[PDB]
RNA sequence: GGUUUGAUAGAAACGGGAUGUAAGCACCAAGGCAACGAGGUGUUCAGUCCGCGUUUACUAACCAUUCGUUCCUUUCACUU
RNA sequence: CCCUAACUGGAGUCCGGUGAAGCUUACAUUCUAGUGCACAGUCUAGAGACCUCUAGGGGGAAGUGAAGACCCCGUGGAGC
RNA sequence: UGUUCGGGUCGAAGCAGGGCUGUGAAGUCCUGUGGACCGUUCACAAACGAAAAUCCUGGUAAUAGUAGCAGCAAAGCAGGGUGAGACUCCCUGCCGCCGAAGGGGCCAGGUUUCCUCGGCAAUGUUCGUCAGCCGAGGGUUAGUCGGUCCUAAGACGUACCGUAAUUCGAGUACGCCGAAAGGGAAACAGGUUAAUAUUCCUGUACCAUUUAGCGUUUAGUCUGACGUCUCAGGGCAAGCCGAGCGGCGUCGUCGCGCCGUCUAAGCAGCGAACCCCGUGGAGAGCCGUAAUGGCGAGAAGCGGGCGAAUCUGUAAUGGCACAAGUCGGCUUCACCCCGGGACCCGUGAAAAGGACAGCUAAAUGUCCGUACCGAGAACUGACACAGGUGCCCCUAGCUGAAAAGGCUAAGGCGUGUCGGAGUAAUUCAGUUAAGGGAAUUCGGCAAAUUAGCUCCGUAACUUCGGGAUAAGGAGUGCCUGCUGUGUAGACAGCAGGUCGCAGUGACCAGGGGGCUCUAACUGUCUAAUACCAACAUAGGAGAUUGCAAACCCGUAAGGGCUAG
RNA sequence: UGGAGGACCGUAAACGGUAUUGAUCUGCAAAUCAUUCGUGUGACCUGCGUCUCGUAGUGAAAUGCUAAUCUAACCCGGCA
RNA sequence: UUAUGCUAUCAGGUGGAUGGCUCGGCUCAAGAGCUUAUGAAGGACGUGCCAAGCUGCGAUAAGCCCGGGGUAGGUGCAUGGAGCCAAUGAACCCGGGAUUUCCGAAUGGGACCUCUCCGUAGUGAUCAUUCAUGAUCGGGAACGCUCCGAAUUGAAA
């Protein structure tokens, strides 16, 4: 063979792949060298003399296993943590989720009728002031001090 | 940054363009004048006696 | 992809077609007396003073 | 002043004959309107469109797409191309 | 230094060493309904390795060239 | 650092290819002393020295780079 | 040069060597070479004699087959080709480099380096059959992509005036230019070439004027049209997970791993927030937000209007191995829409254009650019230069806070001298080092120590802000099973088991303290020997001036400060 | 809860240029490279455009910078 | 055959001195002496069968037309191929014409750019007492006239 470099570049262009993805048959060398045009390259491609090698990806199974363990709560200890507490859990995001949960709980209570407007106002301001850790804490306070208009 | 070859890499523009009147690359793109022939400054051709020596 | 006007591109084209060897028939006609040429150049050298 | 210099006969220019287009080297002073009118006067064929480019030889090339089928072949035969 | 009238170097095996008990298999394993399961024990001073030695011609130390003649010449101690 | 050792990669060393530049009046294998513009490979008297090549660090060639930026002088300049 | 007398193709001048004469400057002759001119008497002239000027121009040595062709960065090997010739050119495999740049797109700049064929005298730091080199030929297609249009700081032209005068000069008036990253009328997907492609072809669109018809103002408003920081909501390119389907890989055992499983503009439909309109009447207070907040000057609640990104259908019979081509879920930056808040100390452009009255049908839409590089070889620095040059509102998986560092995709590359026997000494850059631990040195220079995250704990002094990560202690891996917060992504925490010398195991990653001088601090600087205590700074003080001012520029006309 | 600051750490993003008085010093480079360092939401850095210049400009002021030239740039002329 | 070398000559290479030749230069003398809006000089781009530079020319493009001299060859520097032209008198020379792109006094506007916009097809600016028309602009080796106007240097400062 002379230079197959022109044929390889044209085949990479026709296949839409990289130059080294193009595989030229080392036995059909003169057949490839006879190919000059895009149509000739397409004929070689369809007859299999020229093909695009499979992309060799990056396997992710051993990351899927670790992700499953991390979902379960393992492989995530202090010796694995490397960013600051705050870079791993932003405080505004924490507050937003907490306050939204408390507000939705108060809204649902006032909708279903367990909470009249007078005590609802105070409870809403208490939640905005951070008196309650979570919806469970709020419910525990409500049941402890009998704020729900039980019937 | 060095005043030599380092600063000489910023030379990707021009201060003088080709002159319509004289063909010399001497047309100041800011003053709109040819420093060779005077186009854009005078209707005459730019010439001075100091362009040669005193003929004696 | 600097953008030239019509005259600038025309002058670049003139420079390009000037950048050619003397014809072999011209060399034969002059008896190897005109073989050289002052407008020969290379693109990667001192640039044109044309554009 | 004719804008058309002569039909341009290279491989790519000859590839136009099979799509009924014809490529010309024309005067670089002239524009698409002048080229169209001059070609229509020169060969008596209605021109559908004109495409124009400038080359690095300082020439202007115009590809003319005609309206009548076979007009490009007939003009090429009249000139002597075919 | 050795060069078949030979252990010079290498291979193979063994001796003497380095490391630390290989892979697979089985049992156990905190637990999990299970799937699994870090790891432990046996197989197993194992597995792997040796720019050291010994034994051993098994392959390679073979084939040759060159000087010890001033070179051509018969200014020859020679031979067609 | 006492006080250095071993090792790694790149140079160097050896081989193939490519291939510059800088010192140079000449000669030149020197060493000691004296002499001499009082700091000599060359003069004078001694002492040494067979030639060529390779590697190596730089004693000397008051080594090379450079009409001393210190000092003075010039009825030479500049700025303040 | 005048003049006298000559020599020369039977060989003039010149050149190399030699003989003779003359003290010598030099002359003459001989041999060879050379191929057409040269002398001589008496006189007259001069651009008339070189060994030197760190002399000038040209040529050429020693140095010397020496230095260099070594940090880039792990750089190549096997087999087969091509060729006269192969480490170096081509193919396959293996092994490697970059992989938030060395990949992709593109400004300025380059100007044909782009593609094909044929070559190897020079270039390429070696070779070369290769090439950005040499020769021949080819290649750039636009109403929709830019320029073109608009104006910005600010130029230029004409007029006036000044000036001895001008091509000189400030201002005013009228014009005109000024942005390939500001504003902006409109096009998408696929295919085609060796090189062009929102430009050519196929399919499906859209915009502007103009003409003809059909109808007409609401007119002066809005838009174009805007800073910095911060935050909510929604969407989405990319990314990730599960199932089906179709390929490829692996297959010592297992059944996993990878790739694909597609679909543009246009057209039609819905519309979150904000805002507005109608009801309503709310306080020993109610309603909200992430937060600030809102409310009888009219809250909540209830209806309506206006109104996004995107999404849904269509565009469907396009491209794909006419191989599948079907579904769900999660997340979502760094991109799009929308809204809130804070700051002033720069209060953060203008104009064109567009909308508010247009619908239908024909015609027209000229000109310029368009290849390719955009850089450790296409620019610039004399170079195929380790510098510099617009950058991207460019970048995939794991680890991780992360675009850090490491290992890998895609894509781009092995591209710029080889070989080599211990390849000595020495040297550039690294690894390690018994015991001592600054005894070295001007000086701990250099090197070493520490290092992430979590938890405990944190002094003098202080301008009350800080000092502060002060200091000083403890934990950290893997596996099994869980708890809590949250809509979720995820985050936090617990119990038990367990291995090693060592669990932020690599990568990454402060050493700390005490006593003084000095400057308050952040900042600026001798581009190329000085990053300092020097300059600046806020703060303090003083001085002039009431504006036809103080101060300053110009010869003037007239200007800066001063839209004060 | 909130998210201010010529606040802090920190990228071979960008800008700068401390120390090695390292490499280099006929260099990759008429000042660059490696490691180590300072700033890194602001008196921040930077593109493009535009303006201010020779007894003049510009300068957080060193006589720094004004095209490798600065205690008065460069070109030509006075000039042999 | 003692190498590496040294000295002299000879042969060759490199190199381009010397000699000779020279269509070039320089100086002096005598002549002659303006040109452009009827668009100059100058520049850009194009123009040749093979043509890259210079030269000429201008899309009629190393050239076209007419008259005279010249007459058998011509096709520039520049004898290469192949053609073409020429006895219908070419080439060449003298005189007179035509064509003569864009920029340029440059002059419809703008020019970053030598092109581009409107095309209403272009008297740009300043002027001349009929508003028919006309003048000026740029160039020229030196010389000429008017006005503005240094310093080095010498005086040994």
């Amino acid at each position: 063979m002379s230079d197959l470099s022109n044929q390889r570049k044209l085949a990479s262009k026709v296949l839409g792949c990289g130059l080294d993805r193009v595989w030229l048959n080392p036995e059909a060398s003169e057949e490839i060298a006879s190919a000059i045009t895009r149509e000739d390259i397409r004929g070689l491609i369809e007859e299999g003399t020229i093909k695009a090698k499979p992309v060799k990806g990056v396997s992710r199974g051993r990351a899927r296993a670790l992700a499953a363990k991390r979902k379960y709560g393992h492989c995530k200890g202090h010796g694995s943590r490397k960013g600051k507490k705050g870079a791993r859990t932003p405080k505004k995001e924490q507050w937003i989720k907490k306050i939204r949960a408390l507000r939705r709980r108060l809204k649902e209570l006032r909708a279903d009728g367990a909470l009249d407007k007078s005590v609802y106002c105070r409870l809403y301001r208490k939640a905005k002031g951070g008196e309650y850790r979570s919806v469970s804490h709020l419910n525990s306070h409500l049941e402890s001090e009998k704020l729900l208009k039980k019937e | 940054m060095s005043k030599g070859t380092s600063s000489m890499g910023k030379r990707q523009k021009r201060t003088h363009a080709k002159c319509r009147r004289c063909g010399s690359v001497s047309f100041n793109v800011h003053t709109k004048q040819c420093t060779s022939c005077g186009f854009g400054k005078t209707s005459r051709m730019r010439t001075y006696k100091w362009q040669a020596k005193c003929k004696y | 992809m600097s953008h030239n006007m019509k005259g600038q591109k025309k002058r670049l084209a003139k420079a390009h077609k000037q950048n050619t060897r003397v014809p072999v028939w011209v060399i034969v006609k002059t008896n190897r007396k005109v073989v050289s040429h002052p407008r020969r150049r290379h693109w990667r050298r001192r640039s044109l003073d044309v554009k | 002043m004719s804008s058309i210099n002569y039909p341009f006969v290279t491989e790519k220019a000859m590839m136009l004959l099979d799509e009924n287009k014809l490529q010309f080297i024309v005067d670089t002073r002239s524009n698409k309107k002048q080229i169209l009118e001059d070609v229509e006067k020169m060969y008596g064929f209605k021109v559908k469109s004109v495409r124009t480019m400038t080359t690095m030889k300082g020439m202007k090339k115009a590809v003319l797409a005609f309206e009548e089928p076979e007009a490009a072949h007939e003009i090429a035969t009249r000139i002597g191309l075919m």
